[PDB]
């Protein structure tokens, strides 16, 4: 206790941010994970707690809504049925800021190639339709 | 300063293994493929056969640290359980002990 | 139908690479090159430690006197046994 | 028969310390852990390495301290150091354990890079345990 | 040039206070690197300088102009998918092992 | 004992996941009330679990040399024990790490904190 109260500095206060994690996922609803374990010995280093995703939303962001009727399922393991957890995972990489610079680089990319659309984005298919798209 | 000489044949080959490994995974890759005719396959066979030898991991055999002991030992743990279980027995491994239940 | 395959197409074509499927025996050279090999495992390479510079460090202290090897004094025993009784 | 680390009784005159006392199941009863390390985890790797140094840095500490320990040592781990509880047999003198330990410090500073800081434990007699 | 060094310690050890506890030797323990960081952070370096992503999964100026509907295009873009898909390879490892192939290829 | 505080933007841990392994169940008691304790202090919440153990047995022969008749039972335990936190600032969740690990037991209770930053976007 006498210890935790001379250290309660050398830190820096949270503003009022309401626990419940509810109106983080409001707000930012990004959440990159990550973990780190402990060894004891000589060596410190531990690469193999590196395990990070990519989870961002997209319809939070706000720069490409017409990705709506794309990333919906040009993604993998998504598409959710009950709740709504997307998350644009692509751990191609190790470290984690380089991770979300590549994932800014990747929504910008994406913009770009979309907004000016392909060939089967409308014209879908006659039996596979995650969302109502002629013709029928 | 090892106390048998397969201790340094198993040293030697694991660093000549070690060595050379991007090579060896591209021709293992480029072997197992339908794509482009068998003249690249064999090309490529001749070229890592090309190669010396103890230079493969092939050639590694996994045994004890001691003096070369390759009778349940536990590669998580290297060395053969000669110290090991009298530390078991002891108690210098936390955890790794006599199962209890 | 495959509108499965033709997402992943488009999302693949979004930037530049595979576009076409493959062989099923191909898939070898995917799996090979999205990991790494075995002989670069530290469960491999990583066995036998050095204990060569080590050693001669600790034989040295042996010689320096302040540290003793209690198997190397009864090795000196032996020795003098053997060359009282040899030779 | 089995003779791990349980001592065969022969008679009622056996000055055994207290640790040399105990067999070798009692790890999880009444004996508890001398050197302790991530190795031996569900699952940690750095355990060879770690057992490797233990058993090196025993015999070293032994051969030190030839006859000056009262019984085994009790290793541990806090930092990138290796701590070493010892009961020392009151043998030599304070000016001379102060060198030696000192030297030894140093020594294991400047090969291994690590701080190996040990600690004493004073004591004249021998602390028996049982009559084996 | 050395006395002059020597005589500046001495002055400036001599103007100053000794260690007078063990915090300081602590102190001293953690900047030469013999203790673990406060916390193990578990991330002392690897940031390998600054990849910039610009190597490991974009295909843009790793082109080379060759027959689209022939097979060596396809092997080679399966193989360059298949590294991008490998986390664990170094950066240097994956540009070598790509410069290797093509070459090899273009040559062979 | 000064706060440092400067005006950099800093990290917020959302859901701070914590997982404590261990074999025994005395040497787990004292790092979970250690944990609970200093969470007080500093006015977290937490919520524990009642985990079995993880049975990775592993046996091999008795005699180091001839004999295979009978074996030996070796295996090691594990008991998970959650004690996740929920917001705190990087500064705070340093100085936390810190003074858990300058004592942290060797070996016996490992320790697994899952972090989960949020990284501002562009």
């Amino acid at each position: 206790k006498k210890h935790c109260e001379a250290l309660k500095d050398f830190c820096t206060e949270w503003p009022a941010a309401l626990d419940s994690d509810e109106k983080c996922e409001k707000h930012f609803p990004i959440e990159i994970d990550s973990t780190d374990y402990v060894s004891s010995g000589p060596s410190v280093r531990n690469p193999r707690a590196r395990v990070v995703v990519l989870r961002v939303k997209l319809s939070s962001l706000n720069l490409d809504d017409h990705a709506k009727k794309k990333l919906i399922k040009l993604v993998g393991e998504r598409y959710c049925k009950t709740t709504d957890v997307l998350t644009i995972k692509t751990d191609r990489c190790p470290l984690r800021r380089q991770n979300y610079d590549y994932a800014v680089y990747l929504l910008t990319v994406l913009y770009h190639e979309s907004w000016n659309t392909e060939e089967w984005e409308k014209s879908k298919t006659e039996a596979d339709m995650e969302e109502y798209i002629w013709e029928n | 300063h090892y106390v048998d000489w397969r201790m340094w044949r198993d040293v030697k080959r694991r660093k000549m293994a070690y060595e050379y490994a991007d090579e060896r995974l591209r021709i293992n890759s480029l072997r197992k493929n339908t794509i482009l005719p068998k003249i690249l396959q064999d090309v490529a066979d001749e070229e890592i056969a090309a190669l010396p030898r103890d230079s493969c991991p092939v050639r590694i055999r996994n045994r004890c640290v001691m003096t070369s002991r390759p009778r349940g030992v536990k590669r998580r743990w290297r060395l053969s359980r000669i110290v090991f279980r009298h530390l078991a027995d002891h108690g210098q491994l936390s955890g790794i002990q006599r199962a209890t239940w | 139908s495959e509108y499965a395959f033709r997402m992943s197409r488009l999302s693949a074509r979004l930037f530049g690479e595979v576009t076409r499927p493959t062989n099923s025996k191909s898939m070898k050279v995917v799996k090979l090159f999205s990991e790494l090999p075995l002989a670069k495992k530290k469960e491999t390479y990583d066995w036998y430690p050095n204990h060569h510079t080590y050693a001669e460090l600790m034989q040295t202290l042996r010689f320096l006197g302040l540290y003793r090897d209690e198997h190397q004094d009864f090795m000196d025993e032996q020795k003098r046994l053997k060359k009282l009784r040899g030779k | 028969k089995n003779r791990a680390a349980r001592v065969r009784v022969s008679k009622g005159d056996k000055p055994v310390t207290y640790e040399e006392a105990h067999a070798p199941h009692y790890i999880a009863h009444r004996k508890g852990w001398l050197s302790l390390h991530t190795g031996n985890l569900d699952g940690e790797d750095h355990a060879a390495e770690r057992t490797v140094e233990d058993v090196f840095l025993r015999k070293f500490m032994w051969g030190t301290f030839p006859g000056c320990l009262a019984d085994q040592l009790v290793l541990k781990r806090r930092g990138n150091q290796l701590e070493i509880c010892a009961v020392v047999l009151r043998q030599l003198s304070p000016h001379k354990y102060y060198f030696l330990v000192g030297y030894s410090e140093t020594l294991l500073s400047y090969f291994y890079k690590c701080p190996v800081r040990l600690h004493l434990q004073t004591v004249p007699s021998k602390v028996v345990y049982k009559y084996l | 040039s050395l006395w002059d060094v020597e005589f500046a310690k001495q002055l400036a050890t001599v103007n100053e206070q000794p260690l007078q506890n063990g915090f300081e030797e602590l102190i001293q323990w953690t900047k030469e690197g013999k203790l673990w960081e406060f916390p193990i952070n578990n991330e002392a370096g690897f940031d390998d300088d600054g990849s910039e992503f610009h190597e490991h999964i974009f295909l843009e100026k790793h082109l080379e102009s060759f027959p689209k509907q022939g097979p060596i295009r396809h092997f080679m873009e399966l193989v360059t998918c298949g590294l991008s898909k490998n986390p664990y390879l170094s950066v240097k490892q994956k540009v070598e092992h790509i410069e290797w192939f093509r070459n090899y290829f273009n040559e062979k | 004992p000064v706060v440092t505080i400067s005006d950099e933007p800093d990290i917020l841990y959302k859901r701070l996941s914590v997982l404590v392994k261990g074999h025994d169940k005395a040497v787990l008691d004292s790092y979970e009330y250690f944990a609970v304790l200093a969470a007080k202090e500093l006015g977290i919440s937490i919520k524990v679990h009642e985990p079995p153990r993880k049975i990775e047995r592993f046996t091999l022969l008795q005699s180091v040399h001839i004999y295979k008749k009978h074996r030996v039972q070796y295996e090691m335990r594990t008991l998970y024990r959650c004690l996740e936190l929920e917001h705190l600032t990087g500064s705070t969740a340093d100085v936390y790490l810190e003074y858990i690990q300058r004592n942290l037991p060797e070996g016996v209770a490992m320790e697994v904190t899952k972090t989960q930053l949020e990284q501002l976007p562009e």
